[PDB]
């Protein structure tokens, strides 16, 4: 059986090929205790991962081994991969060919180190690295469209037409769910609340996951919030005290449409999606506007597809029909696409094998994958 | 006359529609019963007869073994159409891609839908597909050992000339 | 019956002898993908032909195997002829004689390779190569006239009197609809719009086919457009953005009357027609003037027959009636007249046969097709 | 005296007629602040220009008002011309006639608005709009040649013989210095160096102008760089941190010879030059192959003339000398040619005067300039 691992910046999602959803979905996190631990002999250990590290977040310090879709700590990454195979999937990796996911426009050394760890340390039969946008198109069941994926660390656009990607029209924005968590954690200070610890980052992420939404007209939501309490909602901290959140609840996600809120110069997700369509050839643009496929957890806000349709309708010429394709399974449409691709009968000659990694070395991944 | 399958002399052979699921030497996954590695089977026969049989313009079918030899003969003509100008490695990947891609079975654009029976049940169709995919992957892999026998970076012209020799004026 | 295949420079026009019109009409194009084919399977092909290339064009480099009436790429021309027989007509070519066509004053080797591929690749029972302007005269119901035929790659004049061609008076001009399309790209660039790719060359060919027309007096039309909105009108691109054009609508076709607009040193199509009549013997000229026959898609402009008659009336002496014959079906007159010829009973003796080719080689065409 | 102002897509180059080199050379940039600007008395202003924008680039967003040799923002362009005359040259336009520059195959509304702004806003006595590449041939000391000109926004070929240009054989390519900068930002990401802001686009341009070079044998340099060696080299960013690059130094300008690296369907600069020579009349081709002239700063990569000579030698027939002319001052040769043309004692009838602009309006420029 083949494994599929969607190696996300904020969540790991993992499973077998042909399963309709991941078997495992957990924080892409490693942690160490920050206190004396003087009551020894209750089963303590030097480091923790995933849901265990998340459940003890008060006494831990939490680190993500991935930053902006780049592995920043390779020891912590192999500790997470060991935990995927032995703790979560509960299988031997040397019996399972493994599909992996990556963002486009990544460092070449990231894909190579991800390759040599798989063959040298997990002894895998065969491996493949897929650009995570085309997997979102496989889950959508279509040959053509512009994929927008926004995960934890990165947002990116990939135009595909009739199975061909346009790699010059591909573009990435280093702004997604982590940066929106940092900005929510900043603007809650305007109401007098404080969040600074790595546990408090996760409390603000756990708020962002459920209170926040995208405004359909930001100045109107600001003006109505400046004249009524009806947009305010409330949440309880693990410590038991209660907080109330108002225009902060849409000013956070608005950063995707106004990146200048976090001091970035770059274009918003509507403007970058339109500019990626305009960077494509004149005949394909009609079928890209008809197929804006949304993907990844930062695309899960209420109202974001309606806002995206409003905005791309203002940028495009008025004669033609624009639609946003935003399934309920948005968070998993990458992994679901990997499940489909790893199950295709024609894909079984595309796996990069140990028996060709042997003579070529780690540079095999660049010549064989993409 | 033309040359018929020696495996028409076999009896109580497994069958789907009216293909015979003959004993097969192969390393591909599928339903076909392992043949003896020491003896000719239908693919050693089908490739050995093909370059004589593709010149005849008349053929009377003795049974389900010949219906299997004919499907192989038509698929060797497809392979010799697909193979031209390739390196042996590119040819292995192209002809496996040809073998694996979605094809018509008898009872569906099939060229000989008068001479082959439809699948006998909704389940007979799946065993017919899973046999024919395994058969034609092996048939592709075996042919390449003959067309790249003497040299490895160009297909032998002594096999590429049959690429337009359309058996009985039929093709897949 | 026999096939008639008017394999012209821009459109293949094909069908059966005795049919009212061609039943296969498609771009004389092979398209090949210019981008990264990332999705496995997807119904992808190594190359595309005709309407399949024209509909996929946003991801394809498009090229015509035929330029100025000469086959430049025989591997793609076999691909086009295969598409005519097996995909577009759905026939065995070994069952049917084929009437082929070419322009006069072509290379000898074009006729030879064309007969060789028909007998050795397509295994045809019999074939013939007709001069395109001689075919167009049968479609007129005439046995005397001068035929001005202009396709995509070549314009030619052939004078015929009482079924005798005057081969010394035949004129060729390597200027027709593709040169007019290239010139329309060059002048659209002056109003604001750049068309650059082989795919964008098909958009501006479609602009030319429905916006462009021939002015009766170019300097009056040029002054009328320079001083009013009334000549200006618009077109919508595949991308839904709108192109407005004015004097470009009649400046493009005027290149047939003024070849110096594209840097050529030649007489226009009117004066080339007059020069062909004036190369003929003095007694036949009266009946050639009364029988100027227009043919091919580059004669389909509004106003071109009225302009051609005005221009030839100024060159000829006033003592006689100039008549321009421009049928509404002149888009297909070469094919129509090929279907007449291929259905005549004396023509059944004029075919090159398989047995006769096998005995003589491809040189048989030079001593049987004129 | 006459002013000469080369309106480059990347740098303004300006001076008086008869001077040996430009007096003013500065970025064709307007910059605006992108932050709150809280400090009173900081000397902040509403917008910045040229080297004043470039030296403030950390706090600004930087806009080039010329894209592909076309003014896209006229309000910011008249701000650039105001800075040129009143701050950088320090002269009154009311006293000096002005020679301006434009690329060929360019929207004629650009030339109209450009002449209108000089007579309406600057009240200039007289002016002209020379073709960019025709000036470079005066600076070359020549009257026969094909000029390959490549600036920041556009690359073009003008063939000219005995002082006559062949406008049908003029060719234009919308690929030059910025397209190579943007491709360098794209491929710098393969090392993990991220450059995304308009200020970082200037840092990557400042890298491109000293680290990049043209490979004579690209696929052999790709093989040579795989064995890590003196092919890889270092640069220090404004923050004091350092980057190392290898094959990115020659994949950078290889995009001139392979436009498919940025997804363009077009010939490289070698095949575009050869196609322009082969579009000229057969007798002049020998003298064009011996007089192939390079201009604009995108022709200033080490090895580009040696590689161009190698490529044109492989395309053309072997019997005749092929010579490429690449002066050390070729950065300025268009402005130098303007300094000659405005100085020549036989040019003074060719200026457009304010007196005839007041009769005809800005459409006067089409009667005088080409
Ligand atoms: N419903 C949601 N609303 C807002 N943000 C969400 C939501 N669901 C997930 N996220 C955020 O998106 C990221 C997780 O989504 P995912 O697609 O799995 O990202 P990744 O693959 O890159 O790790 C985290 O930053 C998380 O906080
Ligand atoms: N209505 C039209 N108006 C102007 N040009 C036309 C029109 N219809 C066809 N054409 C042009 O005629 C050419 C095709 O004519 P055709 O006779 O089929 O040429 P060919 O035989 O050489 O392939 C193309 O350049 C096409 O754009
Ligand atoms: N030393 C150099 N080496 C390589 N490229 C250079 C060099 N100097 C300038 N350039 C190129 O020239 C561009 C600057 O524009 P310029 O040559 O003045 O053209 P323009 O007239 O259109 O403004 C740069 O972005 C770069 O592409
Ligand atoms: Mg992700
Ligand atoms: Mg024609
Ligand atoms: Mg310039």
């Amino acid at each position: 059986t083949a494994l599929v691992c969607d190696n996300g910046s904020g969540l790991v999602k993992a499973g077998f090929a042909g399963d309709d959803a991941p078997r495992a979905v957990f924080p892409s996190i490693v942690g160490r205790p920050r206190h004396q631990g003087v009551m020894v002999g209750m089963g303590q250990k030097d480091s923790y991962v995933g849901d265990e590290a998340q459940s003890k977040r008060g006494i831990l310090t939490l680190k993500y081994p991935i930053e902006h879709g780049i592995i920043t700590n390779w020891d912590d990454m192999e500790k997470i991969w060991h935990h995927t195979f032995y703790n979560e999937l509960r299988v031997a990796p040397e019996e399972h060919p493994t599909l992996l996911t990556e963002a486009p426009l990544n460092p070449k050394a990231n894909r190579e180190k991800m390759t040599q760890i798989m063959f040298e340390t997990f002894n895998v039969p065969a491996m493949y690295v897929a650009i995570q946008a085309v997997l979102s198109l496989y889950a959508s069941g279509r040959t053509t469209g512009i994929v927008l994926d926004s995960g934890d660390g990165v947002t990116h656009n990939v135009p595909i037409y009739e199975g061909y990607a346009l790699p010059h029209a591909i573009m990435r924005l280093d702004l997604a769910g982590r940066d929106l968590t940092d900005y929510l954690m900043k603007i809650l200070t305007e109401r007098g609340y404080s969040f600074v610890t790595t546990a408090e980052r996760e409390i603000v992420r756990d708020i962002k996951e459920k209170l926040c939404y995208v405004a359909l007209d930001f100045e109107n939501e600001m003006a109505t919030a400046a004249s009524s309490s009806s947009l305010e909602k409330s949440y309880e901290l693990p410590d038991g005290q209660v907080i109330t959140i108002g225009n902060e609840r849409f000013r956070c996600p608005e950063t995707l449409f106004q990146p200048s809120f976090i001091g970035m110069e770059s274009a918003g997700i509507h403007e970058t999606t339109y500019n990626s369509i305009m960077k494509c050839d004149i005949d394909i643009r009609k079928d890209l506007y008809a197929n804006n496929v949304m993907s990844g957890g930062t695309t899960m806000y209420p109202g974001i597809a309606d806002r995206m349709q409003k905005e791309i309708t203002a940028l495009a010429p008025s004669t033609m029909k624009i639609k946003i394709i935003a399934p309920p399974e948005r968070k998993y449409s990458v992994w679901i696409g990997g499940s489909i691709l790893a199950s295709l009968s024609t894909f079984q000659q595309m796996w990069i094998t140990k028996q060709e990694y042997d003579e070529a070395g780690p540079s095999i991944v660049h010549r064989k994958c993409f | 006359p033309a040359y018929h399958s020696s495996f028409l002399s076999l009896t109580d052979v497994p069958t789907t529609g009216n293909i015979a699921m003959l004993p097969l030497k192969t390393k591909f996954r599928g339903p076909a019963y392992p043949a003896d590695e020491s003896q000719m089977d239908i693919i050693d026969e089908c490739i050995g007869l093909f370059r004589a049989n593709c010149f005849f313009r008349n053929f009377e079918i003795k049974g389900p073994a010949d219906r299997t030899l004919i499907y192989g003969t038509l698929f060797i003509s497809e392979c010799l159409g697909r193979v031209n100008g390739l390196n042996y490695r590119d040819a292995e990947r192209q002809l496996n891609s040809l073998a694996l891609e979605n094809f018509s079975i008898p009872g569906s654009g099939f060229p000989l839908n008068a001479l082959y029976a439809p699948p006998l049940s909704p389940q007979d169709a799946e065993i017919m597909r899973t046999y024919l995919t395994q058969f034609r992957q092996e048939l592709a892999y075996r042919l390449l050992s003959h067309v790249y026998a003497t040299e490895k970076d160009h297909p032998s012209k002594w096999w590429t000339c049959f690429s337009k020799r359309r058996f009985m004026n039929k093709a897949l």
